[PDB]
């Protein structure tokens, strides 16, 4: 999915 | 409008109504710092000692794959003295006794939810937990618990799985990691049924945990328990607190914890508040 980011 | 005044009292007021049945509460570092936990994506928050090309490559997947001591080594450096929910955390226990609870969406991966008496199916770890951890084999995937994993941690031995001799990895996302399907599934189902959006200790910045503030329906009114202001329109790239046009949106500023404490006063449930904690501090404290 939409990658883990800041 | 759902709630009669955009303040804490406005909320107590709608929370006691028919109007809400269903809270989903989305939490942040800011609910452990007073556990002693601290926010790890926050820079402000000892690294030198490793071979990291960045400071940051120690919380990304795409390193832990390459070089997984640093990572181990720290947590060793991390890791809590004793894991002590906040008042926060037993607020959300409260919500939950009184039939209000239908999701707790946590950005933290301390258990401090698991302890304050959440269940599995209360919660959505959304950058998954220590609570177990993993062989990182495909054909094995044997389940560990945090007592073991303490234990590998602590004696500086990189934890290996005791049937195939692979890596065990607590059960975190990485950045740079897919959130869990159940993040996604639990999403599409609970947003159809809140009545009132609790975000607590959150600054709103990490993706795609933020984007639930835009999941909710128009009318549902929301609550920021935070030290900080957050979740607005970016007026470079929202949450409306402020403006004429301001509706369903609160901000109480200060400690999560205090904020907790002033909105469980005005529902009657201080003392009810004040039981529970103390006696879970006190039964953690005699473990
Ligand atoms: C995505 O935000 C996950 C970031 C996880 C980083 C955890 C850092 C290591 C934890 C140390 C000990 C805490 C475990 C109880
Ligand atoms: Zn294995």
């Amino acid at each position: 999915a939409p990658r883990k980011q800041l | 409008r759902l709630l009669d005044e955009l303040t804490l009292e406005g909320v107590a007021r709608y929370m006691q109504s028919e109007r809400c049945r269903r809270v989903i509460c989305l939490v942040g570092a800011g609910i452990s710092t007073s556990a002693g936990i601290p926010d790890f994506r926050s820079p402000s928050t000892n690294l030198e000692k490793y071979h990291l090309p960045y400071p940051e490559a120690i919380f990304e997947i795409s390193y832990f794959k390459k070089h997984p001591e640093p990572f181990f080594a720290l947590a060793k450096e991390l890791y809590p003295g004793q894991f002590k929910p906040t008042i926060c955390h037993y607020f959300m226990r409260l919500l939950k006794d009184k039939g209000l609870l239908l999701r707790c969406y946590t950005q933290n991966i301390d258990t401090l939810e698991r302890i304050a008496g959440l269940e599995q199916e209360d919660l959505v770890e959304a950058h998954g937990t220590f609570y177990t951890s993993h062989c990182v084999s495909a054909s094995c995937r044997h389940e560990y618990p945090l007592s073991w994993m303490k234990e590998k941690i602590f004696s500086e031995v990189t934890p290996k799985c005791e049937d195939c001799q692979s890596l065990v990895k607590p059960d975190i996302v990485f950045f740079g990691e897919s959130l869990p399907a159940r993040f996604f599934s639990c999403m599409q189902s609970d947003f159809l049924k809140v009545d009132l959006l609790l975000v607590m200790g959150t600054s709103l910045q990490v993706q795609p945990f933020a984007s639930l503030i835009s999941k909710a329906p128009l009318s549902t009114p929301r609550l920021l328990i935070n030290k900080e202001k957050a979740g607005q329109s970016d007026p470079f790239l929202g949450m409306d607190f402020d403006s004429k046009k301001a509706y369903r949106d609160v901000a109480w500023l200060g400690e999560c914890d205090q904020g907790c404490l002033a909105l469980a006063e005005l529902l009657g449930w201080k003392k009810e508040l004040e039981d529970l904690v103390r006696r879970e501090h006190a039964s953690i404290d005699a473990q």
